[PDB]
């Protein structure tokens, strides 16, 4: 018993020293010439209403126009942010849904939650409604976030300290990504689609080679549950936002924290993150009923988005860069675009 | 406009009609979260409450009382930590917290869990219907004379039956003193911190008792009445 | 009474009630049926205030020698005015009892409430109130010279005061049961004083601001030429002033008591 | 067993070849400059070419 | 003439 803890600590000391060694120049000081963005004020162009209850997840489309929204009332709505229309409204089986995803080809959407089940719905059928194409069982905890790689593979994070890669047609976990002590809260897939990062309630984030099923890195620095995570426009960084009211930006080769988005007034936690297209605009939902807009390279506030009567639980930026949607517990989605 | 955009608006209007239909059913049904531990009889409460009918991680039981519909959500096949998925229940009517009141070992653990529920945000409004389940085991335990409660709680030697006691007929003074002591140990945490926005409603239940749906119905009426009165600056 | 004292209250009520209408239209936590009746009340109060303010201006001019039109058009203006005033008075009272009935149903029919009232039924009841009030106002002002109209107005006030008192004493008497049950709780580290203060600040404002005018009417009918009753009737202006004080003070006691509306107040004022 | 699992999954962390933050922060701060003019939020767009008006 | 006066129902009828 003592030997195992001693060996773990011995590895930890070496890896900490190695991490500290490769810190020659801080990211903060190599950006002095970087012009601050200033102030970003964005207004509510569209307000999508129709949801009964709290919105717990939204996900855009690869066309940057359609979007899926998952609410606690059991509704999964596909909107058209341009015309404020609705295109489908799926009634779910389990009303406690905590994630949604929108397949890149547009033919599918996925949703899951405390039913421990990732349900895949086939949209492009149009026989009168949308039917559950296939449910994917095998998880023990609750289902925090699922993201498609293609139409026949989906990566799923659960509250059982695990993530898993599925094969939709077969329905069996091809591979299982284990190594977490606490339960996993958010996963973000990569632009190259070869890896992905997952962040958990123990203050930890990890990469996973989906084709090998083994963790490759593990990062520390937070003090509580990690809530949201996302890749920077390239798969060479990921912003992780946790429940200690602070954000951080973990690079991959550095294997070390770089920036700490904190503010003394800020005491409320963090729920969602979503980068912009340029890797210059880090959008984070906080529990204090409003979202915030940080600068990745500056770690200085740049904007606020108040407008929600309750907690901002959702956040997603288009693949084009046009718009930013925020969902919240007051049953409205807001499409924010900057003013010319 | 065009023809395609007109058909888009037709589809949107049809969906909005369906959503209006669903609004009334959603706002007119009351959602309850059944929390408890392994030794507590939750499953028996749920099974015996599937009489009032109209690795899965959650079980939804529907039941109506007096034409009022209720969802009840028993969280099963989940891990130990409940600090993250309980935030999803900030808009339920009530949380039914079941406590096994005859174990005497994990009653301290039950109190700590109830304290954490009571003090957590996203639950600062949600009232708790507290079911002190398995009272007949408790009775058979104090009367028989083994594992006396004061060995686990040293405050029992300085406690007496409160004035508002309404004992069941044919009940020993000792069992009623201990039963109200446990109720008082929970109500102490309930009243200690939270404001007038949520209250704890203790009921001495049992695993097989039949009047449980009525108790949830009555206390939900109380919860709603008090909420509305507190926003009318009455009460 | 000076026209200044009577126009000041009109402007103050206009401001408060426009603010309330905005705070309800520009917030979605406040789209319940209750706040629709609060907005109806705000509109009715706004009309009482502005219609009476403009009469006062026109009377201030005609009786003086600044603006003189013949007898038929003076009469025709006068009527239109009184008309609007009557419609808005009846609408104001009906929108107070709408809030009372809504609160009563939310409390005493707590678990069935959304099978009783939706947002659409609110609009139906509001539209019905205002059509009925328009009809009553026009009939009451074209037929004013009869006893029959004045008895109708009096009966409406007494019927709508009895019901408001009865609707709020019951609520307070239930709140006392709940406060007694909280008090019995152990370790109670709870005030019927709060309920008493609210019951008073609702009923007493209603009564003080609406009862003198209807006593004026019920003594115009009963005892028109007796010293006590004549001395009472001779204060018509001091009773209209109270009617407008009701418009000033209703937003304080209904809209300003909501935490969500007090948040919307800060959001609106910071714009 | 779990302790051995943590030990091995942490020793597989040791062999990873890092890179100094001087050029491990060339991924950031040198990616934006390649995408500075195509990001509508960071640099606002004229309202004609904006489906969100 | 017709002297106008505050609202209606004032002087005894
Ligand atoms: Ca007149």
């Amino acid at each position: 018993l003592d030997q195992l803890r001693q060996e773990a600590e011995q590895l930890k000391n070496q890896i900490r020293d190695a991490r500290k060694a490769c810190a020659d120049a801080t990211l903060s000081q190599i950006t002095n010439n970087i012009d601050p963005v200033g102030r970003i004020q964005m207004r509510t162009r569209r307000t999508l209403r129709g949801h009964l209850a709290k919105i717990y997840a939204m996900h855009w489309g690869t066309d940057s126009r359609l979007l899926v929204s998952a609410s606690q009332d059991g509704k999964l709505i596909i909107w058209d942010s341009y015309t404020t229309n609705k295109v489908h409204a799926i009634p779910l089986r389990s009303s406690w849904v905590m994630t949604c995803a929108y397949a890149p080809s547009g033919n599918y959407v996925a949703c899951g939650g405390l039913d421990n089940i990732c349900s895949i719905y086939n949209l492009k059928t149009r026989e009168g409604n949308v039917r559950v194409s296939r449910e994917l069982a095998g998880h023990t905890g609750y289902l925090s976030c699922c993201r498609f790689l293609d139409d026949n593979q989906i990566v799923t994070s659960s509250g059982d300290t695990t993530c898993a890669l599925w094969d939709i047609e077969t329905g069996q976990q091809t591979t299982t990504f284990t190594g977490h002590t606490g339960d996993v809260m958010s996963l973000s897939l990569a632009p190259d689609t070869r890896l992905f990062v997952s962040g958990a309630c123990d203050a930890s984030a990890k990469l996973w080679d989906v084709r090998e099923g083994m963790c490759r890195q593990t990062f520390t620095g937070h003090e509580s549950d990690i809530n949201a995570i996302c890749f920077f426009p390239n798969g060479n960084a990921f912003a992780t936002g946790s429940d200690d009211a602070t954000c951080r930006l973990f690079d991959l080769r550095a294997d070390q924290e770089l920036m700490t988005y904190s503010h003394d007034n800020i005491i409320c936690g963090i729920t969602s993150v979503s980068f912009s297209k340029s890797g210059r605009l880090l959008l984070a939902g906080y529990d204090d009923f409003n979202c915030n807009v940080w600068d990745a390279l500056k770690a200085d506030r740049a904007g606020v988005l108040a407008g929600h009567d309750n907690r901002v639980s959702c956040l997603g930026v288009t693949d084009d860069g046009m718009a930013v949607a925020t969902g919240s517990w007051d049953s409205f989605l807001k499409i924010w675009n900057g003013s010319s | 406009l065009s023809a395609e955009d007109k058909a888009a608006v037709e589809r949107s209007k049809m969906i909005e009609k369906q959503l209006q239909k669903d609004k009334q059913v959603y706002r007119a049904t009351h959602r309850l979260l059944l929390l408890g531990a392994d030794n507590s009889g939750k499953s028996t409460i749920v099974k015996q409450m599937r009489i009032y009918h109209v690795t899965s991680g959650i079980f939804e039981t529907k039941f109506q009382v007096d034409k009022v519909n209720f969802h009840m959500f028993d969280v099963g096949a989940q891990r130990d930590e409940r600090r993250k998925w309980i935030q999803c229940f900030n808009d339920v009517t009530a949380i039914i917290f079941v406590v096994d009141s005859s174990d005497y070992n994990r009653l301290q653990e039950a109190l700590n869990d109830f304290k954490s529920i009571w003090n957590n945000r996203w639950l600062r409004t949600i009232s708790v219907i507290l079911f002190l389940n398995k009272q007949d085991l408790l009775a058979e335990k104090v009367l028989a004379g083994k594992s006396k409660i004061e060995d686990y709680f040293p405050e029992f030697a300085r406690y007496t039956t409160p004035e508002d006691a309404t004992p069941e007929p044919g009940e020993d003074p000792r069992v009623t003193r201990a039963k109200y002591f446990i109720r008082d140990e929970f109500l102490r945490i309930s009243t200690a911190s939270g404001d007038g926005r949520h209250y704890c409603y203790p009921h001495f239940t049992c695993s097989v008792d039949t009047e449980n749906a009525r108790r949830i119905f009555n206390d939900c009426r109380d919860i709603i009445q008090r909420m509305h009165l507190r926003q009318y600056e009455l009460l | 009474i000076a026209v200044e004292v009577f126009l000041t209250l009109g402007v103050i009520s206009l401001l408060e009630n426009i603010l309330v209408i905005g705070a309800i239209v520009k917030n979605k936590n406040l789209h319940s049926p209750m706040y629709f009746f609060v907005c109806s009340l705000a509109v009715a109060d706004m009309l009482v205030s502005m219609s009476s303010a403009w009469e006062t201006i026109t009377i201030y001019l005609l009786n003086n020698k600044h603006l003189v039109i013949a007898d038929a058009f003076v009469r025709h203006i006068d009527n239109v005015f009184d008309s609007m005033i009557c419609i808005s008075v009846v609408a104001s009272m009906c929108s107070l009892l709408a809030i009372a009935v809504d609160r009563y149903v939310t409390i005493f029919y707590a678990l069935r409430y959304h099978h009783i009232m939706t947002a659409r039924r609110s609009g139906a009841i509001i539209a019905g109130i205002w059509a009925f009030c328009t009809g009553c106002g026009i009939v009451f002002i074209l037929y004013s010279e009869s006893t029959y109209v004045i008895l109708c107005l009096i009966s409406m006030f007494f019927a709508m005061l009895f019901l408001l008192v009865s609707l709020y004493i019951h609520m307070f008497l239930l709140a006392r049961t709940h406060v007694k049950r909280i008090a019995a709780l152990p370790g109670a580290s709870r005030t019927s004083m709060q309920g008493a203060v609210t019951v008073t600040m609702l009923l007493g404002v209603f009564t003080v601001c609406w009862a003198p005018f209807f006593l004026h009417l019920t003594l115009m009918l009963s005892c028109p030429q007796n010293l006590y009753c004549s001395r009472f009737m001779s204060h018509f202006n001091m009773y209209l002033i109270l009617i407008m004080c009701n418009s000033v003070m209703d937003p304080l006691i209904y809209a300003f008591r909501s935490q969500e509306m007090r948040k919307t107040f800060k959001e609106i004022i910071c714009c | 067993a779990q302790a051995r699992k943590l030990v091995e999954q942490l020793k597989m962390e040791a062999n990873i070849d890092r890179i100094k933050v001087s050029k491990a922060a060339a991924d950031l701060m040198a990616y934006c400059e390649a995408h500075a003019k195509e990001d509508p939020l960071l640099t606002p767009v004229p309202a004609s070419e904006n489906p969100f008006r | 003439s017709y002297s106008m006066e505050h609202f209606r129902w004032g002087k005894p009828v």
